[PDB]
């Protein structure tokens, strides 16, 4: 039920610094605000210099930190330090015990402070691997034992999005574009489960409608819609969406190869 | 020295935006910060930016103030992070130029080397795209306009993608409309392939000088051709999986239609019945 | 491969710095050869034999040659021993001289033609559906 | 050369390692002592095994338990023991089709995930040919 | 208990099994009787994880156990199921057939319909983890001879109540059940055609009428 | 009133709350009449150790074996057993755990609760070791799992049956060839399943449609 909302600039600065430090792990701090018990919002990030030793407690640099703080004050960015990013390149997202102790050093600052692990290399143009969570593949380290996972979402202002739109100009390329497949897996599934759901509704309307007059039936059902029209209706989206879905791939395979 | 095309990463955009609404600066005023990237070669690759506190002199500013100590205090505090991002130039998000612009660029010539680049982010977006516009100053000394682009580095590829997952369009146009849009696209591609072919002819024949920057991109086009966990059966299993849904859906239409036949036949039976008397 | 192999025979006696490091030169050749034989090939896959004959390398090393070709960044891809294939996800962009372009012109003519036939072949079918 | 030797991804070949670094190693007092610290030389062998077996997991998609033994200079009980180890720590993803046959190192990808790969490949392709368009116009003007 | 008085257990499952929370005996019958009922219906229609949930875990039946001459027998059956004790299953099965079922004025009518079912489940449950297993393994387990075991499975298999199929030449048993997408393909093809031919059939009739 | 609550918390499986009671309740019978209550302070030391043995913590078990506290008087059948069973657990050598189910049972057979939690714990140990031996493998001839885990096949596949059937690791046993297959995910597809339901509901709806024949 608990969650964090990670603004775009945070996420991009994140992945940038991470990808830039490869193949060594980088750390930094997270600026935001705690809405309620159920939420942490992260609007900002700044990057913490390298250390001779690995990412660790003293890697956090007071001088550097406050030195950044005030200079953000002058920009009005004033926020708490709500968590700290990090990266475990190639190793997936989990906290080593050494990650843990530091996480505690951020518990005693604020009890709700969170840990964010980013994984630059295997995060790729598909799904981005990211994780945020706090203490008490990954189960080897006691995913649930010493600590526990959290959830993540992304705040987007209208204008933000509007900038992001113009990145790709798809106006020429449309029609060879194949939309995300997993999404049409939930599509082609939930659609079918639904058709099942209204099947026996159409069954009940044919039996009841059989033994009861139309004038009586209307009184009952006018509230909802004619389950025969959810068959007639719902069959379509599956039909044509799946025919363009098939054809599009049939073309990309033979044409593009 | 002389540079032509200007490249920009999306993070200066989002950054500068968050500077605008972070600082609540209304349109009659503007926002200002500086720009870090690579100015060396004959393009200019912008990557990172950070916000600069400044003041304009009441209305109709005769003077102004930028904090140079804030600059030379922040800069090296970036250099400790990624040393390879060098201070380049500044930006004001004000939709159109100001009088002191040409004056202060001359100041930034203190903290950079070649030709401090001034680009203008459009924070209102209310117009069409390319909220940026890129400018330099050449002699006299006015601002030469330059082209721009938004060049996603791999990290920004990943980010912008993962953030724009959901906004993707429904495109309710009927089946014929879609299937049309496609074949249009195919012909388009065909044409462009013409273009490249006879061009390459002009490279080995017309002796248009070798343009490496293109050849690189051709190569990158080959690197992306799917070899074709083999992807092949990865695709076959899908196409089977869709053809299922197509099929049982067809069953659903068929049974429906049959129903409507029942409604006709029953209907004509009772009508023709009544036509008796 | 062979032409280079001829060239080294003379100068290899001449310049003593070349006298040393002949091993390098040999490896480096085998590599470049490999890279090209992949770069031209329409569908990128190889048996180990193919690389052997192309590089005139006995096939045990062939997987050392491939693995080393990757660890320098030149290739990405995987090796399947059971069937003795090499998939080669992708091959590094590299500045191209004149002749090497021509083949690119070719393959691109092909992949122009395939589209010629497909696009021109899909109006006929489904002529009754257009808008 | 030692550190650079474990940074890079390549096969170690234990004997040559022992030969080369034998003297300089053995000379040191704490790490590789006369009879007291000899127990380090068994570790070093272990780390070597884990190294080669760690990289093969990178390149090879499949390999035959025989050839893998040959590459590691080990036996089958040994091999399967090391694979068992590394996979228990989740260092590598390898799954042994056991009856005297085949280690399989590919992380099996959900076919829809393979697709979402191949789409993006296609899209970035088209974007490139587009740029090649705008350029390919531009040069004639320029020239 | 009416629902139980007919073949319909599927209702008696929830009905009885929640009647354990509160029960009025002076109405009809003793609390241990209705215990035997809710436990029998429970055994009969409950899924393996909901058997453990709602019955094997009994704030009530635990409070009874030896209380009667049945619940110890029938529970001694159910535990022998849930816990995969195959050697013991049939003996307790016979027991309960004699001790609880046939004396119950409600159940006795249904006695056979129960036991037939309770055979299948075990056969089912025994195979579910095997894509092939050999008869003598099964017969050994249950402690019957092969020929009789084969003879028993032959009742269920052709009715597609059991997803096995037998190979007598080798004395082997392989399990074809709809899990791997393959099976869920074939079965779908067959069911689909079975719907078509019907649909067409009636189709021509209403066409010509 | 204490150790009985420790007992009920050995029924609810919280062993920290349990030892909370067992420690004190040991101390009482410790300092008390000792006439026959040397044995009633000999009883609780056990459950005190059951707590830890369940809790995997062998350090506090070392703490429990100290001469004066108990051993000085109480060196006896109790301690050797529950020790050997304890570090036998933390070593996870099942042959050891078994032999300590052999030669120490002179009490274990008598004390019901103890022996119970050792049968439980023994299970949840053998389970684990299995889950660790299989995952590097597919098509692993089951004799191999046996000799590795060091146990007779018949009860191995006796358990692997139970695990398959409990949804633990998603695989299937082929007894024809003596093989065990493992899978990564449920092999079955959900989509096709919902198709298989839809065809049914339809196949009824058709019949009911044609009933309208009239
Ligand atoms: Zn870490």
């Amino acid at each position: 039920k608990e969650t964090v909302y990670i603004s775009s600039i945070a996420l991009l600065k994140m992945l940038k610094h991470g990808r830039a430090g490869v193949p060594m792990e980088v750390m930094g701090l997270m600026l935001g605000e705690f809405v309620d018990d159920y939420t942490v919002n992260v609007v900002d990030v700044f990057a913490m210099p390298q250390s001779g030793t690995g990412v660790s407690v003293e890697a956090v640099d007071d001088v550097f930190q406050a030195k950044m703080m005030d200079m953000l004050k002058q920009t009005g960015r004033d926020q708490m330090v709500v968590g700290w990013y990090h990266s475990h390149p190639g190793f997936g997202c989990w906290l080593s015990s050494v990650d843990v102790n530091t996480q505690k050093s951020f518990e005693q600052l604020n009890s709700r402070a969170v840990a964010v692990v980013v994984d630059p290399i295997q995060s790729v143009k598909g799904k981005v691997v990211i994780d945020a969570f706090r203490l008490i593949q990954a189960l080897i380290h006691g995913l649930n034992r010493h600590y526990y996972s959290l959830n993540i979402d992304y705040h987007k202002t209208a204008k933000e999005t509007k900038m992001l739109m113009n990145l790709h100009k798809e106006q020429w390329q449309s029609g060879l574009k194949m939309y995300d497949y997993e999404e049409k897996e939930e599509s082609n599934l939930a659609a079918t489960k639904s058709m099942v759901k209204i099947a026996e509704q159409y069954s009940k309307r044919i039996e009841e409608e059989k033994e009861l007059t139309e004038e009586e039936l209307k009184t009952r059902y006018v509230g909802r819609q004619d389950p025969k029209k959810h068959l007639s209706e719902t069959a379509d989206e599956t039909l044509e969406n799946n025919i363009v879905s098939v054809l599009t791939a049939g073309v990309n395979s033979v044409a593009i190869k | 020295l002389q540079h032509e095309k200007v490249t920009i990463a999306p993070l200066v955009l989002l950054s500068a935006l968050d500077h605008y609404e972070r600082t609540q600066t209304k349109e009659n005023k503007r926002c200002v910060g500086v720009i870090l990237g690579d100015a060396n070669s004959s393009t200019i690759r912008v990557t990172n930016s950070f916000a600069l506190p400044f003041e304009e002199d009441e209305k109709n500013s005769d003077v102004w103030f930028l904090d140079h100590n804030y600059i030379e205090n922040m800069n090296e505090m970036c250099k400790k992070i990624n040393a390879k991002e060098k201070l380049i130039g500044w930006y004001h998000s004000g939709p159109k130029l100001r009088a002191s612009d040409l004056k202060i660029n001359e100041l930034f010539k203190k903290y950079t080397q070649n030709n401090p680049l001034l680009l203008i982010v459009d924070v209102k977006q209310q117009g069409v795209g390319l909220p940026t516009d890129a400018y330099v100053a050449i002699e006299e000394k006015t601002f030469l306009h330059l082209p721009c682009t938004i060049e996603a580095e791999e990290a920004e590829e990943i980010g912008v993608e993962h953030l724009l997952r959901d906004v993707r369009d429904q495109a309710a146009g009927g089946l014929s409309i879609r299937l049309t849009n496609q074949l249009k696209s195919l012909k388009g591609l065909q044409s462009k392939l013409k273009d490249v072919v006879e061009y390459l002819d002009k490279v080995i024949n017309k002796e248009l000088p070798i343009n490496h920057t293109i050849l690189g991109k051709l190569q990158d086009v080959f690197n992306l051709l799917p070899n074709l966990n083999n992807l092949q059966k990865a695709l076959t299993v899908k196409t089977n999986d869709e053809l299922m849904v197509i099929y049982i859906s067809n069953l659903v239409r068929s049974i429906i239609a049959f129903d409507d036949l029942i409604e006709n036949k029953i209907q004509n039976k009772k009508i023709q019945e009544q036509r008796v008397k | 491969f062979d032409k280079f192999d001829s060239l080294i025979k003379v100068q290899i006696s001449k310049i003593p710095i070349l006298a040393q490091h002949e091993s390098f030169l040999r490896q480096k050749i085998c590599l470049m050869t490999l890279i090209e034989t992949v770069f031209v090939k329409n569908i990128r896959m190889l048996s180990f034999e193919d690389i052997s004959k192309a590089t005139h390398l006995p096939k045990d090393n062939v997987e050392h040659l491939v693995m080393r070709a990757i660890s320098l960044g030149l290739l990405k891809g995987s090796i399947d021993q059971v069937n003795e294939l090499v998939t080669i996800s992708w091959v590094q962009p590299r500045i191209i001289s004149g002749d090497q372009i021509t083949k690119m012109k070719d393959r691109l003519v092909e992949w122009n033609d395939q589209v010629e036939k497909l696009g021109k072949k899909m109006e006929a079918r489904g002529q009754s559906i257009w808008v | 050369s030692l550190v650079k030797l474990f940074t890079t991804n390549e096969l170690m070949r234990w004997p040559i390692v022992q030969k080369t670094y034998e003297p300089v190693l053995n000379e040191d007092d704490l790490a590789f002592g006369g009879e007291a610290n000899k127990h380090h030389w068994e570790d070093l062998q272990k780390r070597v095994i884990e190294h080669n077996l760690r990289v093969i997991s990178e390149y090879y998609s499949r390999i035959t338990l025989l050839r893998l033994n040959e590459l590691l200079d080990l036996t089958e009980s040994q091999t399967e023991t090391y694979i068992s180890d590394l996979v228990n720590q989740g260092i590598i993803y390898a799954k042994v089709n056991r009856p005297a046959k085949i280690v399989n190192f590919e992380k099996p990808k959900n076919s829809s995930q393979l697709l979402n790969e191949w789409s993006h490949n296609v899209d970035e392709l088209l974007e490139h040919i587009e740029t090649i368009g705008h350029l390919i116009t531009k040069e004639e003007i320029m020239h | 208990i009416h629902c139980l008085a007919v073949r319909n257990f599927k209702e008696a499952a929830k009905l009885l099994v929640d009647s354990l929370a509160t029960f009025t005996s002076i109405e009809l019958t003793s609390y241990e009787s209705i215990a035997t009922y809710a436990s029998v219906t429970g055994l009969f229609t409950l899924e393996r994880t909901d058997l453990k949930s709602k019955v094997i875990d009994s704030p009530e039946l635990l409070s009874l156990i030896s209380t009667t001459a049945a619940l110890q027998s029938i529970s001694s059956l159910t535990i022998s199921l849930y816990a995969s004790d195959y050697a013991s299953y049939f003996p307790y099965l016979l027991e309960t057939y004699a001790n609880v079922l046939i004396p119950c004025k409600y159940l006795n009518r249904h006695a056979d319909f129960f036991v037939r079912e309770m055979r299948r489940k075990v056969y089912a449950q025994l195979l579910e983890s095997y894509k092939t297993l050999s008869l003598k393994s099964m017969a050994s387990a249950f402690g019957v001879s092969v020929a009789f075991l084969d003879n028993d499975l032959g009742k269920f298999i052709p009715n597609k109540q059991l997803n096995c199929v037998i190979d007598r030449v080798n004395g082997i048993v392989e399990t074809n059940r709809p899990d791997n997408k393959n099976a869920q393909y074939h079965l779908l093809v067959k069911q689909g055609d079975g719907l078509l031919t019907k649909l067409q059939k009636y189709g021509a009739a209403v066409r010509l009428t | 009133l204490d150790l009985m609550s420790g007992i009920l918390h050995c029924e609810d499986k919280d062993y920290k709350t349990a030892f909370s009671y067992f420690f004190e309740s040991f101390e009482s019978y410790h300092n008390l009449t000792t006439h026959n209550s040397y044995e009633k302070a000999c009883q609780v030391l056990k459950y005190m150790l059951l707590s830890k043995i369940m809790l995997n913590l062998i350090d506090d078990v070392k703490n429990i074996l100290n001469a004066k506290y108990t051993k000085e008087t109480y060196q006896s059948r109790g301690i050797d057993a529950m020790k050997a069973v304890a570090e036998a657990y933390n070593n996870r050598s099942l042959l050891d755990f078994n032999t300590a189910l052999k030669q120490y049972e002179k009490e274990l057979m008598g004390d019901e609760l103890t022996r119970s939690h050792f049968n439980a714990l023994y299970d949840t140990l053998l389970e684990s070791n299995l889950c660790k031996i299989i995952e590097p493998f597919e098509c692993v001839e089951i004799s191999h799992i046996s000799k590795i885990i060091g146990l007779d096949t018949q009860q191995v596949e006796g358990k692997l049956s139970q695990m398959i059937l409990d949804k633990i690791f998603y695989g299937v046993l082929d007894q024809g060839n003596g093989w065990l297959y493992v899978y990564e995910t449920p092999n079955q597809d959900a989509t096709y399943d919902s198709a298989l339901e839809l065809v049914g509901q339809l196949n009824k709806v058709v019949d009911q449609l044609f009933e309208k024949a009239s």
